[PDB]
RNA sequence: CCAAAAGAAGUCUUUCUUUUGGUAACCAGGAU
DNA sequence: GAGGATAAAATACTATATCCTGGTTAAAGGGTTTTCT
DNA sequence: AGAAAACCCTTTATTTGTTATATAGTATTTTATCCTC
């Protein structure tokens, strides 16, 4: 099973993955300046990986036949690393986020499963 | 118009992404900005910017 | 403030002074003085005095 | 709309007539509408006599086993520490040697027994808070309310949003609140009354 | 309620019929 | 020493005459689409 | 089939943070401290 094999996959990378919201089209462009970011600023070993999940569904837009590629989450970037004072500013600093998106009031990681339900090609 | 606009795209972003399935941490995300949206809608400016 | 965060998102050795700078905000203020304040008004023409 | 919002009417203008209506402060109240916090808005407190005396005995049995795993650890790093002892003694080694082994075994104690004051509170809390429990109780500190939902995930509902102040009007009785207002008018006296 | 086009009658220029076409908020400056 | 009750301060909201005229009404960035070579 | 110049959408984000010329009146929440048991 696809899960089973990505569940066990992530279960050992090191970090916990965290949600950013940003500013509705700056998807690509926000997972770029952090993945810069990261190098320049040496935060490095704490932030490990970013997703934005896409899918392609078919259109039959004007009567033509398109795959084009969506947004499974719309506004929504995935980040894994371990928060700090430096990992939490180096994140919410870069241009074109809106800050994380927490349970309460401080950021919150979200559960295997769900990441799995989204980072598997759909 | 602007307002009633805000309102109905947040709306259906919430809308689409409470079928599609969700972490609880997105959909209450959702549910704060829709919330914040209609306030502004009935009185904009007793609460915040 | 755009300079500063765009020397962080940028690799070194291709930045270039010309790279860093967007002039865009300081003619916007120009702009925004000289056609909305209380102070930059229309010149009083009814008689030279 | 997909979700209940509330009206801003009713919520912001002073004086809030929700938080009066539900005896509620603004300053928490708007907590619970805008997602910053958790409200129990249900409990049961009959099932929870029972198996509140039951849990009380469980809380206590996971307590002690806790601890007596933690006295284990500190008797293997006793044991470590004896074995540094003769290390020690045995062959030529003067105060250097010892003063720095000493050090790491009493580190090592203290931090063992820190780890097992800290677990401890953890779990106090949970159960203090558990058996308080009441309606209209704001649950800050999420992993609290983890916590308390997966092990007493019964005996009560707790909510957040605008749904959960929606639950709370709807199990709510206007009689009940009247009498005890006109009780406390009739007596109280102070700011009891001028509430 | 008005404009344009076409048809009919008379007057030498009106009437009848058909079709088409048909606002606000801000900031500023004055007066009594 | 602890709890309650009363001053204190601190924020929150509301109002401030009538009439007239004149100039403006979004930018900026990302992603995309379509046409041209 | 790839590149360039013109569309369509969004949003003024809201930090472990870019905002200091009113006064006068009332009303409601803190809050701090004092008094009591």
């Amino acid at each position: 099973d696809p899960a089973a094999a990505l569940k066990a996959e992530l279960r050992s990378k090191p970090g916990d993955w965290y949600v950013v919201h940003s500013y509705a089209g700056y998807e690509n462009k926000v997972k770029a300046n952090l993945e810069t970011r990261v190098q320049n600023l040496d935060v490095g070993d704490y932030i490990f990986q970013v997703e934005v999940p896409t899918e392609e569904v078919t259109e039959i837009k004007n009567g033509q036949r398109k795959q084009v590629n969506r947004k499974v989450l719309p506004g929504y970037i995935l980040v894994r690393m371990d928060l700090t004072d430096d990992s939490w500013a180096a994140v919410r600093n870069t241009p074109g986020v809106t800050g994380f998106v927490g349970a309460t009031s401080r950021p919150s990681a979200l559960a295997l499963d769900d990441v799995v339900k989204f980072l598997l090609p759909r | 118009n602007d307002l009633y606009r805000r309102v109905i795209n947040r709306n259906n972003r919430l809308k689409r992404l409470i079928d599609l399935g969700a972490p609880e941490i997105i959909v209450n995300n959702e549910k704060r900005m829709l919330q914040e949206s209609v306030d502004a809608l009935f009185d904009n400016g007793r609460r915040g910017r | 403030r755009v300079v500063r965060e765009r020397m962080t998102t940028q690799d070194v050795e291709a930045i270039t002074p010309q790279t860093l700078i967007n002039i865009r905000p300081v003619v916007a203020a120009i702009k925004e003085f000289f056609g909305t304040s209380q102070l930059s008004q229309f010149m009083d023409q009814n008689n030279p005095l | 709309l997909a979700a209940p919002v509330t009206h801003i009417w009713y919520f912001k203008g002073v004086p809030s007539r929700l938080g009066y209506l539900l005896d509620l402060a603004p300053k928490d109240l708007e907590k619970i509408i805008y997602f910053a916090a958790y409200v129990i808005t249900s409990v049961d407190e009959e099932m929870r006599h029972n198996e509140l005396s039951t849990l009380e005995a469980e809380m206590a049995v996971e307590r002690k086993a806790v601890e007596d795993q933690r006295d284990g650890e500190l008797e293997a790093r006793a044991q470590k520490l004896e074995a540094d002892l003769a290390e020690l003694e045995a062959e030529g080694a003067k105060a250097d040697a010892r003063r720095k082994v000493r050090d790491g075994g009493e580190r090592e104690m203290r931090q063992i027994r820190d780890r097992a004051q800290r677990e401890l509170d953890r779990l106090e809390d949970i159960w203090s808070t558990f058996t308080k429990l009441a309606p209209k109780q704001l649950i800050v500190d999420e992993n609290l309310y983890r916590e308390l939902v997966d092990r007493y995930g019964e005996y009560f509902t707790g909510a957040m949003g605008a749904e959960s102040i929606q639950k709370l009007i709807e199990n709510f009785d206007i009689d009940a609140e009247a009498e005890s207002l006109r009780d406390v008018i009739r007596n109280g006296k102070g700011q009891k009354k001028l509430r």
